[PDB]
RNA sequence: GAAACUGCGAAUGGCUCAUUAAAUCAGUUAUCGUUUAUUUGAUAGUUCCUUUACUACAUGGAUAUCUGUGGUAAUUCUAGAG
RNA sequence: UUCAUAAUAACUUUUCGAAUCGCAUGGCCUUGUGCUGGCGAUGGUUCAUUCAAAUUUCUGCCCUAUCAACUUUCGAUGGUAGGAUAGUGGCCUACCAUGGUUUCAACGGGUAACGGGGAAUAAGGGUUCGAUUCCGGAGAGGGAGCCUGAGAAACGGCUACCA
């Protein structure tokens, strides 16, 4: 009905916002940005509901204004700016750097990171095409277009963007026996190896993934994000190395590592 | 206004559908331009998402392509002789797409002369040399040649003049041209 | 019949009422953007030529 | 820093369930069938038109508010001049 | 894929290619006030993308035969070409063909029918309800018609008619 929608009801929000059912009718709708609405994570949520540096929206706004938050080197001032997967959130005071990565369960984890890694962003390849004047460009599944790419970078390949300038420093080819991260579905937040790649030339390629504990699962190709060569990831993965325990196992862990 | 909705239609079964929702602006369709010949007059229309289509009510000139030779020239359109959809259009002189029209042809003739030097109906040294290098390539379909003699070439419009404002096409060649001629003859 | 006289050279304006239809009869069936002499309007206005431009109906 | 011009928004929200029975809608596809402000990336030495004296150290005319003259029983009515 | 893209032909009542703003006041002397240069705002081209958008595939709706034939002059089903549209398409127009749906209920009638998530009940199976907090969809007394705009056939916009 008539043009774009501008609000978001609290229940209609992505569940991995971890937003509480009460204390409001509305949720912070991610503005038009680099990442998809449902796959994003607004700055407000990151600030208030994760790190707890702000108490309310006004506080968040104030924080933003003094030009201190930095999403991928660039500044940002939107409360509802949609930082998503692999995005580096740097705070100038505190000197903390964060990379937005998922965890074993599904939601965005607070993952503290060093300045040596915070310099670069890792990004999947969505499209490879020749643009105007015959100039080749690559499209990252995370927002960007990069002109004149290395011509053996194809779709689904992951790319090390140096972020400070925005040039491709290095890349990983999508292939069997390469460390992978799942970014959508039930298996989202899981880390694996790629055992096999089914095709079905028509609709949705399925990739078979084994983790470190020899525990195979299948996801769609567009949910699968390459991260390195097995055992050696290009980024630091969060605590619990994207592993997925069974519920009982988790409970046991909780019990046996008690230290109140 | 004229709407392109499939709401007002009957279903596959022949069932008359009930009137759900009043007609929308995204369903809309505007009046026919039905362009005439003589003195250039082009009205812009604001479409969806900004953008302009150009209604070409009254057009005189047009640039037409000789696909064999590989050249196109701006030329006067003088009359619609045949239109596949409707004889009414022909009667009117309504310039549309796929209509068959008569072109001034003089520019084409001039071009030909410049190129080969052979002329249709009956200097420097470099030019002569060039001509020599060419030749025998200058033969053409007989029908075209005949037309040239009269001074008016048959061409088909391939632009949608109601959409672009631009009125453009291709000079009639080969089998298609022959077919068109036959059709014309039949009509007479 | 009231009149709204404006002199653009000086940039000065005045409102002058007429109590007689004979003095206003000069304006009857005249169009906006026409030249009307002051002589027949008033014995006071002599050598004057008005441009009638704009006005208001009753109500 | 009132006003006014310009920009942007007013198509979201809120309410209601009258219509509506392959319609809506649900899950599922598709756009190699299109439009898309905004967004975040991209991106344009070529506007010249002969090349011995040329606006570019920057071109033109308006119009709002305002100041004044009013119209109407009246309205978020607006004429005339500067 | 007649794709992306490039190339030759020309066309065009020739779109765009910054006569725009704030704070900085830095660097070489050819010692002019010269040539320069920093961080930003707004803009602007096409391509991205994002928020969207129109359509769109397959499958699924409650009673009723005291509705068995229905659709096709006034588009019904298909073809061809055009027009129109943001674009696909009988969406509309011209010419042509005679199809399309149906006892595995078409079509018609009713609904004290908005659809769904769901709710009440509660061995298993079910039955009834869902105007209503979320998601779709409609509508702003009724019907039309449009302006502005990226987006409305908008009604705390306009134009008309009826009440
Ligand atoms: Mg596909
Ligand atoms: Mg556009
Ligand atoms: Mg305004
Ligand atoms: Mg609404
Ligand atoms: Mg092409
Ligand atoms: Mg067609
Ligand atoms: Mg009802
Ligand atoms: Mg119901
Ligand atoms: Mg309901
Ligand atoms: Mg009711
Ligand atoms: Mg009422
Ligand atoms: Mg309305
Ligand atoms: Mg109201
Ligand atoms: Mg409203």
């Amino acid at each position: 009905a008539r043009g774009p929608k501008k609000h978001l009801k609290r229940l209609a929000a992505p569940h991995h916002w971890m937003l509480d059912k009460l204390s409001g009718c509305y949720a912070p709708r991610p503005s038009a940005g680099p990442h998809k609405l449902r796959e994003s994570l607004p700055l407000i949520v990151f600030l208030r509901n994760r790190l707890k540096y702000a108490l309310n929206g006004r506080e968040v706004k104030a924080i933003l204004m003094q030009r201190h938050v930095k999403v991928d080197g660039k500044v940002r001032t939107d409360t509802t700016f949609p930082a998503g997967f692999m995005d580096v959130i740097t705070l100038e005071a505190t000197n903390e750097n964060f990379r937005l990565v998922y965890d074993v369960k599904g939601r965005f984890a607070v993952h503290r990171i060093t300045d040596e890694e915070a310099s670069y962003k890792l990004a999947k390849v969505k499209k490879v095409q020749l643009g105007k004047k015959g100039i080749p460009y690559v499209v990252t599944h995370d927002g960007r277009t990069i002109r004149y790419p290395d011509p053996n970078i194809k779709v689904n390949d992951t790319v090390k963007v140096d972020l400070a300038t925005g040039t491709i420093t290095d890349f990983i080819k999508f292939d069997t026996g390469k460390l992978v991260y799942v970014t959508g579905g039930r298996n989202l937040g899981r880390v694996g190896t790629i055992v096999h790649r089914e095709r079905h030339e028509g609709g949705f390629d399925l990739v078979h993934i084994k983790d470190s504990l020899e525990n195979t699962f299948v996801t769609r190709l567009n949910n699968v994000f390459v991260i390195g060569e097995p055992g050696r990831p290009w980024i630091s993965l969060p605590k619990g190395k994207g592993i997925k325990l069974t519920i009982s196992e988790e409970r046991d862990r909780r019990r046996a590592q008690h230290g109140l | 206004g004229i709407s392109r909705d499939s709401r007002h239609k009957r279903a596959a079964t022949g069932a008359k559908r009930a009137q759900f929702r009043k007609k929308r602006k995204f369903e809309l369709g505007r009046q026919a331009a039905n362009t005439k010949i003589g003195t250039k007059r082009i009205h812009p229309v604001r479409t969806r998402g900004g953008n302009q289509k150009f209604r070409a009510l009254r057009i005189e000139t047009g640039n037409f392509s000789w696909a064999s030779e590989g050249v196109a020239r701006k030329t006067r359109i003088t009359g619609v002789v045949y239109h596949p959809s409707n004889n009414e259009l022909v009667r009117t002189n309504t310039l549309t797409k796929a209509a068959i029209v008569q072109i001034d042809a003089t520019p084409f003739r001039q071009w030909y002369e410049s190129h080969y030097g052979q002329s249709l109906g009956k200097t420097s040294k470099n030019t002569e040399r060039k001509w020599a290098a060419r030749a025998a390539e200058a033969k053409i379909e007989h029908a075209v040649d005949s037309q040239f003699g009269a001074g008016r070439l048959y061409a088909a419009i391939s632009s949608r003049p109601g959409q672009s404002g631009r009125c453009d096409g291709y000079i009639l060649e080969g089998e298609e041209l022959a077919f068109y001629l036959r059709r014309l003859t039949a009509k007479k | 019949m009231k009149l709204n006289i404006s002199y653009p050279i000086n940039g000065t304006q005045k409102c002058i009422e007429i109590d007689d239809e004979h003095r206003v009869r000069v304006f009857y069936d005249k169009r906006i953007g026409q030249e009307v002499d002051g002589e027949s309007v008033g014995d006071e206005f002599k050598g004057y030529v008005f441009k009638i431009a704009g006005g208001n109906d009753k109500q």
